[PDB]
């Protein structure tokens, strides 16, 4: 992963992704999202991310 | 005023029924596999100043 400065962009879409797969690991120092609830993440539809 | 006087429940997953007492100050865990597949993990207190 590059530096603070000059950090890494991605689009992506057309995709179907399982979240819920990785909610429930436990390999990650904090998982806290704001203002959606990652348990509904499965029933909702973007544009892209 | 004190500055910790007052906390506000930050609770979910209950959606209360119109004037319900929510009293239970319980430090919200589970205690199974959907909290970092362990338990008390994801022992968040759902009070917060």
């Amino acid at each position: 992963f590059a530096s603070v400065y000059a950090w890494n962009r991605k689009r992506i879409s057309n995709c179907v992704a399982d979240y819920s797969v990785l909610y429930n690991s436990a390999s990650f120092s904090t998982f806290k999202c704001y203002g959606v609830s990652p348990t509904k993440l499965n029933d909702l539809c973007f544009t892209n991310v | 005023g004190g500055n910790y006087n007052y906390l506000y429940r930050l609770f979910r997953k209950s959606n209360l029924k119109p004037f319900e007492r929510d009293i239970s100050t319980e430090i919200y865990q589970a205690g199974s596999t959907p909290c970092n597949g362990v338990e008390g993990f994801n022992c968040y207190f759902p009070l917060q100043s």
